[PDB]
């Protein structure tokens, strides 16, 4: 996960101003899950 | 994957005689008989088949 956030404020006077934010958030989520049985029988019988 | 390989025997054996104390079956004998006494191969191939 990523939370990016910045802002910005401005003004000039003698009259403009500026007040302005943009972020970006990402998430990821893997999920593993794996199985493997083997197996063998041998039977001789006389 | 299943394999069996599976034998029961019950008569541990039979010997036969050699050939000369075998007795031939009658039809066996008969197709002997008429064998033609010469390398006509499909007489004896007949023989053979049977």
């Amino acid at each position: 996960e990523a939370k990016h956030c910045v802002r910005i404020e401005t003004k000039k006077r003698v009259k403009k101003t500026k007040v302005e934010h943009r972020c970006t958030t990402n998430k990821l989520s893997e999920k593993h899950e794996g199985s493997f049985i083997q197996g063998a029988e041998k039977s001789i019988s006389l | 994957q299943l394999l069996v390989v599976e034998n029961t025997v019950e008569v541990a054996q039979f010997i036969n005689n050699n050939p000369e104390f075998l007795q031939l079956a009658e039809p066996f004998w008969k197709e002997l008989s008429h064998l033609p006494s010469l390398y006509d191969y499909s007489a004896y191939r007949r023989l053979i088949d049977q």
